[PDB]
């Protein structure tokens, strides 16, 4: 939508969770840098009136902050020249039972916007975790239309944001862990109608493909291969849901983002590739036709779910200026593509203890498995990095054009992990393993990082008592803002990694920061909220370390810091 | 099983050493319900259907209506 991508080139304005197409969650702004951050103060709060998991963040556009919370998934919209009072509320009538079908605490990635148009009035777009997607009014909150994407009965959730392209907004999928099959849909905004979806396994005709899928890398794979890579029916209930994040290239008119992974846990009862789960898209924006796809994880033995953020730039390949993809995934790996081919450019370790892979070989696009850390039935693997929960989870992450570096929270989580046989029943859990999980061998559960994304270089890194899990914000002041799931919000030199202020805020953060200016002044807002998978165990009260899928031992110390909470804290000098 | 033999292009599993080709008939058989495995699909038509309701409903009348039972 070239008017949405012009108001995001605004520094008034945050109006997208990846604040602009190409994800970079880069601020042009310096009001706040290096030198001054330290006298950062609170300016003002507000209260989202709910408890679990804070992710996503605040949108700001035309001087209206936009907030939303965890299940029930309420919004408001606060004026930035009276920000005491709420200028209108939207409270979701949902049934409670969608509660007991979300895999990892009830939270809610956030809110999506469109300007005024055509269709006409500028809309705040929301996802339901009952499956509804709903079209607001964005300066008064009447409901404009509403639609069913996903049936709670099925175990099939939405979490993810929204996203908006042309006319279009683009509605996820989750539940894999209830052996959901993953797909996106897109829906006109006017109308609320659906214009197209495309399906993550099954037959070509519902994966959507162009007629040139894969032209510029047949190796990766072309037809057929969403049934030939299961065992009969297997797909149907096979995963590749994608809850995570998108972005877009406008001149190309493409739309990038990640499919999770393949259902069961179990990889012992689902043969196969298991395609085309854990895969990078690349699709046409009018029709949804995949020109490409790129399965990072074939025959995914450990849910690395393929759904992380994607991150777009212009770097030297070889001397040659050339559009990309950056990627760091569940698994690992960060990928970097060239985001008009697809062809691989590099896929290197986010940390070298990542052993589950050898080293991708970029010439056949093939990860090299190492054995001794696969899973299977009637065994326990033992020492697997990363965990199920990944070497990077939902966080979004940010790229500063000037140094050429990305910035990224890192969890350093490993595992245990045996499975078992289970039946398929549509509605209950259909996971199929039992994990232990634990630090990596560097022995802190979190790391804040600094890279080359083409060269994989390491510019500076450093470690954090608990993993990073919400995502970053880099501006031009040399800073690199993001919270922790103990509680803090904090501030890193982007050249050395040196830290320049820290402040506590009352809950884990598991959302990113963003900074906009109103009247004159630089501000930089977050929610605190502790939640999300890292969280499961002090929001649930449990206290088996297998339970919560593994996570409940590995984060058994955040409960000493932290409680639940629900606000958002605004900042400025 | 190390990812790099390949039947096919973007076909290359292998079984483990000592696990069967297939899994129908052996010891790690999923036996699968084919109505379980059918429902998720039978609830997106029924979804479809009732959103497709919605919209003509809209085109005909200029006023967005959810409950598919007030049209
Ligand atoms: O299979 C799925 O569709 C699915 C859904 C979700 C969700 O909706 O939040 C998560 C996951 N998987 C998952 O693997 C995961 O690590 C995860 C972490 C979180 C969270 O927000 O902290 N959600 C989810
Ligand atoms: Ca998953």
């Amino acid at each position: 939508n070239s008017e949405l991508d012009r108001l995001s080139k605004d520094d008034r304005n945050w109006v997208m969770q990846t604040k602009d197409y190409s994800a970079t969650h880069f601020s042009r702004l310096t009001e706040i840098n290096s030198h001054n951050v330290k006298n950062l103060k609170v300016a003002w709060t507000l209260s989202t009136g709910t408890l679990h998991g804070h992710e996503g963040a605040p949108l700001v556009v035309d001087g209206i902050m936009y907030i939303h919370t965890p299940f029930p998934n309420n919004v408001y919209a606060v004026d930035l020249n009276d920000t005491r009072k709420m200028l209108w509320q939207y409270k979701p009538k949902q049934n409670p039972a969608a509660r007991a079908v979300a895999c990892c605490d009830v939270v809610n990635r956030g809110l999506a916007y469109v300007p005024a148009g055509e269709h006409g009035p500028a809309k705040i777009f929301l996802n339901q975790l009952d499956g509804h997607i709903v079209a607001l009014n964005a300066k008064t909150g009447e409901e404009i239309w509403k639609m069913e994407n996903s049936d709670i009965a099925m175990g099939s959730t939405l979490t993810g944001a929204p996203f908006v392209v042309k006319d279009k907004v683009l509605v996820g999928s989750a539940g894999a862990e209830l052996g959901v099959r993953g797909y996106v849909t897109a829906y006109n905004i006017k109308d609320g109608k659906q214009e197209w979806r495309a399906y993550a396994t099954g037959p070509d005709e519902d994966l959507l493909l162009d007629k040139d899928f894969n032209k510029d890398n047949p190796h990766y794979g072309q037809f057929g291969l969403g049934l030939s890579t299961w065992e009969g029916d297997a797909w149907k209930i096979g995963g590749g849901t994608n809850w995570g994040w998108y972005a877009y290239d406008p001149k190309l008119d493409m739309i990038y983002y990640g499919s999770g992974n393949p259902a069961p846990w179990n990889e012992t009862m689902r043969p196969g590739d298991n395609k085309w789960t854990m895969t990078i898209w690349g699709r046409d924006a009018d029709t949804g036709r995949a020109k490409f796809g790129y399965q990072k994880t074939p025959h995914d033995e450990w849910d690395y779910a393929g759904v992380n953020y994607m991150g777009l730039s212009e770097q030297e390949v070889d001397g040659k200026l050339t559009p990309l993809l950056t990627h760091p995934d569940r698994n690992g790996l960060v990928y970097t593509l060239n985001r008009e081919t697809g062809a691989l450019v590099n896929a290197f370790k986010i940390d070298d203890t990542v052993n589950w892979v050898k080293k991708v070989d970029l010439k056949t696009g093939l990860p090299i498995r190492d054995p001794e850390y696969s899973t299977r039935m009637d065994h326990n693997a033992k020492g697997i990095c990363p965990s199920a929960m990944g070497y990077h989870n939902q966080g979004i992450e940010s790229y500063d054009p000037d140094k050429k570096l990305f910035f990224m929270g890192v969890n350093h989580i490993c595992m245990d992990w045996e499975p078992f046989m289970l039946p398929y029943r549509a509605g209950q859990f259909f996971v199929g393993a039992t994990l232990n999980m634990y630090p990596g061998p560097k022995g802190m559960l979190g790391q804040v990082k600094a890279m080359n994304a083409v060269t994989g270089k390491m510019e500076w890194e450093v470690p954090e008592k608990f993993a990073v899990w919400g995502g970053t914000l880099a501006t031009a002041g040399d800073l690199v803002f993001y919270g922790t799931l103990d509680g803090f919000i904090k501030a890193r030199d982007t050249r050395t990694g040196e830290l320049k202020w820290q402040f506590q805020l009352p809950s884990g953060v598991i959302g990113h920061p963003i900074t906009y200016q109103h009247n004159g002044k630089q501000y930089i807002a977050i929610y605190s909220g502790v939640g999300g998978w890292p969280g499961v165990g002090l929001v649930f009260d449990l206290k088996d370390p297998t339970a919560g899928l593994g996570a409940v031992g590995a984060f058994r110390e955040l409960a000493h810091y932290t409680q639940m909470g629900g606000s958002v804290f605004v900042f400025s000098l | 099983y190390d990812g790099t033999h390949c039947k096919a292009p973007g076909n290359c599993w292998e079984p483990k050493p000592g696990y069967p080709d297939k899994v129908a008939g052996s010891k790690y058989d999923p036996k699968h319900d084919p109505n379980e495995l059918n429902k998720q699909a039978e609830s997106i038509k029924a979804m479809e259907a009732r959103n497709q309701k919605r919209v003509e409903n809209y085109a005909k009348t200029g006023k967005f209506v959810y409950k598919v039972e007030d049209i």
